[PDB]
RNA sequence: UGUAACGGGGCUAAACCAUGCACCGAAGCUGCGGCAGCGACGCUUAUGCGUUGUUGGGUAGGGGAGCGUUCUGUAAGCCUGCGAAGGUGUGCUGUGAGGCAUGCUGGAGGUAUCAGAAGUGCGAAUGCUGACAUAAGUAACGAUAAAGCGGGUGAAAAGCCC
RNA sequence: CCCGGCGAGGGGAGUGAAAAAGAACCUGAAACCGUGUACGUACAAGCAGUGGGAGCACGCUUAGGCGUGUGACUGCGUACC
């Protein structure tokens, strides 16, 4: 805290509390008593811990109906308008489309719409196999899934 | 299962101690430091 | 009908206009000024103007037979105080507080 | 994360403030004082829900020993008579027919007699 | 339901005059105590004054065992420094006696206002006579 | 010399129980001019027992 | 006419048509309950005394209401020793309406 | 300092010794209703329930189970101008920390649930800042060189002007 | 527009959804100070409550010896850290 470390009163004779900083967390204007610092809040996760709880989600996807595995799933041109359209088709709204390789259309159609996301097989998560009603998969995505977790 | 219904197995996440709370919580005042001497205070104690 | 008057920001201590307020309270407004003009008290001149700014209101906005009227409500509140320092030997500062008031007068025909 | 006290403060000062209703001078307004006298008022009355069952049996003794000295015996034959006649109407009761039903109250004197007799 | 509690407004307070003559101080004055304070009324009542209205005469003759005529001494002090004073029973009898009486049975009946209270239906004489005919006291061989 | 313990609003008021004003009661109007008066005092346009006393 | 009789470790004296509040009895509501021990029965200078029942002395009354009293605040404090605590407390209690005193 | 060496009144027993029977008397014991800890076993254990013995004063201190506050996700969801937060009442409910409903005030925000992170709970530290009491309408109004009157101005004049 | 010193301050009118936004201006807690009503209080002694409890006032239920406020009298009772 800016100030200086001057006793502000003598330390007897006044009738005050002793005092000793202008600064004192006692004080208004005072230093915070533990102040806080930058800090990184990113935890280990063992591998093994990590690829099993990924197992385990899919399994439920699975046994919830929330999965879904289908050959292809492309739209011809990066136009949201399109993409809405194949997922109304296909009674679907909210949802996590996985491909097994990146689709710049389909991604580009996808950003704008709030309940969906789009995602290479390389770059699932487990937060995001959990946060949508309903995952597509491509079958190419289950093969390369099914790689990823040996 | 959804963001809002996984919950942490029984026992995993105990919760830490706070001292100099109150009567009720069982370690108000004193913080179990008990009463006076070396360490009681604050970086109070002796070497290994 | 009631109608009121208040002087607010009265330059006096709540305590000292009550003891005028209170010679007057349910009063027939002639008694009250009559009372008023013959109390040798800063808070009486204080009072009376209010007390004859209440009258004038009833009359002239409320429509009001000014031989009808009785002081029905009379109250002295505390306003804000406006604070002081005054030198004291040895180099000791004291406190001053110049407290004001807010005074309100009701008048009714009933 | 910082958090602000006010509003649960406030809450407990209010609740506390609330059960001194009727207390003099700081006692109902000041909340150190209100909260001292609250738990005084506890304390005490934790003592006189036991207190007030000897108070009231004292009392009903009290006006048994009158009715039965009315009648012609002490309270503490009174009860031996009573005792040993198997009648075991107890005090509460015995000390509202002393008062109530004087014809009645007799009646149970004339028993404990005859079981002292 | 709770239990009776005797009540001022309706409370029953009789009349009665009693002869001291001859009567041992202290045993007089409890039973004088006991009646003032209702204590022998099933309607007794602790806080209520349930008990009657008793006329004391011939104070002047009540009796002491022993030899506390001469000897039982009443002290009592002024509330001015060095004011403690002192009589006998005997000078007690000849001052004022209706004192001794009063004084007895005050000490036995509850401290406060009710107690206070209790002491008012006592009426002592030192003589024969009272003049309360209109109260129509009933004798009380007490 | 100082108070050891706080006096309550109570025992402020009983102070405070002499410190009421008393009203005038004893007002008079001058037969002639017709104004009030603190009596045995002359009237503001100088009128006293009903003479003029003083030109002001 | 009235009558004497314990529920609830405690006694009563009650007459026709009184509602009196017991100790929780596991009777359902509008059922009628009988007490069967009554202690006396005194009706306008007969009196009967148990000895301790009266012999072919019946109460019956009906059960109204189950409920909870009003609650009690239990403190419990020790100055200077760094205690305390507090409970609060309702109790159940049943309430029988005396229907027929037989003597 | 004042009875002041029965707590008092008072007592010749209302004292002392002996025998006896009665009664009063506690948060101890019993009775009725209820909660919980530890066991045990049951009608029947996915784990709480149901029976059932017993236990349940407590400082320092160890252990266990919870309430509530702020912020992140759940949440582009749910409530909310047909009235959010906050303020003030009331009713019900929880063993309690608390919760919910609702009248009035207010006028734009709030946030179930389950998780996640803490600047997370105040009556004391001659604590810190602000506000307001008290003494009290008390002391004081600063050199004891000194004022009096007429007239004026002014809403008002002991104090300003002549 | 009115009282007031061509004041301070106020009462009307009008603006505004609102002046229960009037410039000391959102919300407007608490200490602290008042006006009004109900009940208590001038023979009465102490941590100011708690247990019992009359009476009064105010609601009930349509009576039932119940709610709310007050609290004569009475048992017990020396604040917190
Ligand atoms: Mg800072
Ligand atoms: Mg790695
Ligand atoms: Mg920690
Ligand atoms: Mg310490
Ligand atoms: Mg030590
Ligand atoms: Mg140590
Ligand atoms: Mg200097
Ligand atoms: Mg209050
Ligand atoms: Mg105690
Ligand atoms: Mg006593
Ligand atoms: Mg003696
Ligand atoms: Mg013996
Ligand atoms: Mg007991
Ligand atoms: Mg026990
Ligand atoms: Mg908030
Ligand atoms: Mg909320
Ligand atoms: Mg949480
Ligand atoms: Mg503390
Ligand atoms: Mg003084
Ligand atoms: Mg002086
Ligand atoms: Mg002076
Ligand atoms: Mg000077
Ligand atoms: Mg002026
Ligand atoms: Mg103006
Ligand atoms: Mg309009
Ligand atoms: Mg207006
Ligand atoms: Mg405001
Ligand atoms: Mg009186
Ligand atoms: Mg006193």
């Amino acid at each position: 805290v800016t100030g200086s470390g001057k006793k502000p009163w003598r330390q007897k004779g006044t009738g005050r509390a002793r005092s000793g900083s202008i600064k004192s967390p006692i004080w208004r204007s005072g230093g915070v008593t533990f102040a806080a610092r930058p800090q990184d809040h990113s935890q280990k996760v063992n591998k093994k811990m990590y690829r099993g709880a990924l197992k385990s989600i899919l399994s439920e996807l699975v046994r919830q109906d929330r999965l879904i595995v289908v050959e292809k799933f492309s739209v011809e041109a990066p136009k949201t308008k399109l993409l809405a359209q194949k997922l109304k088709d296909m009674a679907l709204e909210d949802v996590l489309i996985i491909t097994g390789e990146l689709d710049e259309n389909l991604f580009l159609a996808a950003r704008n719409l709030h309940k969906v996301d789009v995602r290479d097989a390389t770059g699932i998560d487990p937060v995001s196999l959990i946060a949508f009603d309903k995952v597509v998969m491509t079958a190419d995505a289950v093969k390369q899934v099914e790689e990823m977790l040996a | 299962m959804r963001l809002n219904t996984l919950s942490p197995a029984e026992g995993s996440k105990k919760a830490g101690k706070r001292l100099g709370r109150g009567i009720g919580s069982g370690l108000g005042k004193t913080g179990g430091r008990g009463h006076k001497g070396q360490k009681s205070r604050s970086g109070g104690g002796v070497r290994r | 009908m009631e109608t009121i008057a208040k002087h607010r920001h009265a330059r006096s201590s709540a305590q000292k206009v009550r003891l005028v307020a209170d010679l007057i309270r349910g009063k027939k407004v002639s008694q009250a000024l009559d009372i008023l003009t013959y109390t040798n008290k800063k808070a009486a001149v204080l009072v009376k103007k209010v007390l004859e700014s209440a009258i004038a209101n009833a009359e002239h906005n409320d429509g009001a037979d000014i031989d009808d009227l009785k002081v029905t409500k009379i109250f002295v509140d505390e306003g804000p105080s406006m604070k002081r320092i005054m030198p004291r030997a040895k180099g000791r500062a004291d406190r001053i507080l110049k407290r004001t008031s807010h005074i309100t007068v009701v008048v009714s025909d009933r | 994360a910082r958090v602000k006290r006010g509003v649960i403060a406030r809450a407990r000062h209010k609740k506390i403030l609330k059960q001194a209703k009727g207390y003099y001078g700081a006692r109902s307004r000041v909340y150190r004082v209100a909260f001292q006298a609250v738990i005084k008022a506890g304390q005490y009355a934790y003592r006189d829900r036991r207190q007030r069952k000897r108070q009231f049996r004292q009392l009903w003794i009290a006006r048994i020993n009158a009715a039965a000295r009315q009648n012609g015996i002490s309270y503490s034959k009174f009860i031996n008579g009573l005792k040993k006649a198997s009648v075991e109407i107890d005090r509460k009761i015995l000390a509202d027919i002393a008062v109530f039903d004087k014809v009645a109250f007799t009646a149970l004197v004339e028993k404990a007699k005859a079981a002292l007799a | 339901m709770k239990t009776f509690t005797a009540k001022p407004e309706t409370v029953k307070r009789d009349w009665y005059v009693v002869d001291a003559t001859g009567k041992t101080l202290g045993r007089l004055a409890t039973e004088l105590a006991r009646r003032l304070r209702g204590k022998h009324k099933a309607e007794y009542t602790p806080h209520v004054d349930t008990g009657d209205y008793i006329i004391v005469l011939n104070a002047d003759k009540v009796a002491v065992t022993g030899n506390k005529r001469t000897d039982k001494v009443y002290y009592h002090h002024t509330g001015h420094i060095g004011g403690i004073k002192q009589a006998t029973f005997e000078e007690m009898i000849a001052r004022r006696p209706e004192r001794v009486i009063e004084i007895a049975v005050k000490g036995m009946l509850p401290k406060g206002p009710l107690g206070r209270a209790m002491f008012r239906k006592l009426k002592v004489y030192a003589g024969n006579e009272h003049n309360h005919a209109a109260q129509q006291p009933q004798v009380l061989d007490i | 010399a100082v108070q050891q313990n706080k006096p309550t609003r109570s025992k402020r008021g009983m102070r405070r129980s002499h410190d009421a004003l008393t009203a005038v009661t004893s007002l008079s109007v001058d037969k002639t001019s017709g104004e009030k008066h603190l009596r045995h005092h002359i009237t503001a346009d100088g009128y006293y027992r009903g003479r003029k006393v003083i030109a002001k | 006419m009235y009558a004497v009789f314990q529920s609830g470790g405690k006694q009563h004296r009650v007459s026709e048509g009184q509602t009196v509040r017991l100790e929780k009895l596991d009777i359902a509501t509008g059922e009628t309950v009988e007490f069967a021990e009554v202690l006396m029965i005194a009706n306008g200078e007969e009196v009967k005394i148990g000895v301790p029942f009266v012999d072919g002395g019946v109460i019956k009354a009906e059960v109204v209401a189950h409920g909870r009293g009003e609650k009690v605040k239990i403190v419990k404090f020790r100055r200077r020793k760094h205690y305390r605590k507090q409970q609060g407390h309702r109790q159940w209690f049943t309430d029988v309406k005396i229907t027929g005193i037989s003597a």
